């Protein structure tokens, strides 16, 4: 996310105002599951 | 002595086999993507 909020005015007077936002997120999941079974019976 | 004798008969031998295999294989993929965005703008003159 990214915001920009400013005033620039001439009036004598000037006034100026600039306020800057950035905001990241991330997320990131990973599983796994592995399962081998062998039987073996002779006779 | 069991029940009965051997009146007549053959002698020999008797081979016999039974084999048998089953294989099953199964893969499966599945994928999903979402990409979603917002944009604005407001100004004037100055704002």
């Amino acid at each position: 996310m990214a915001s920009k909020s400013g005033f620039s005015f001439g009036f004598e007077l000037g006034i100026s105002s600039q306020s800057d936002r950035g905001k990241h997120y991330i997320r990131r999941t990973k599983r796994f599951s592995h399962t081998k079974s062998v039987f073996l019976h002779a006779r | 002595y069991g029940t009965h004798y051997l009146q007549s008969g053959s002698l020999g031998g008797e081979y016999r086999v039974l084999f048998y295999v089953d294989s099953e294989k199964l893969k499966q993929n599945d994928f999903n993507s979402v990409e979603e965005k917002k944009c604005k703008s407001s100004g004037w003159h100055k704002f």
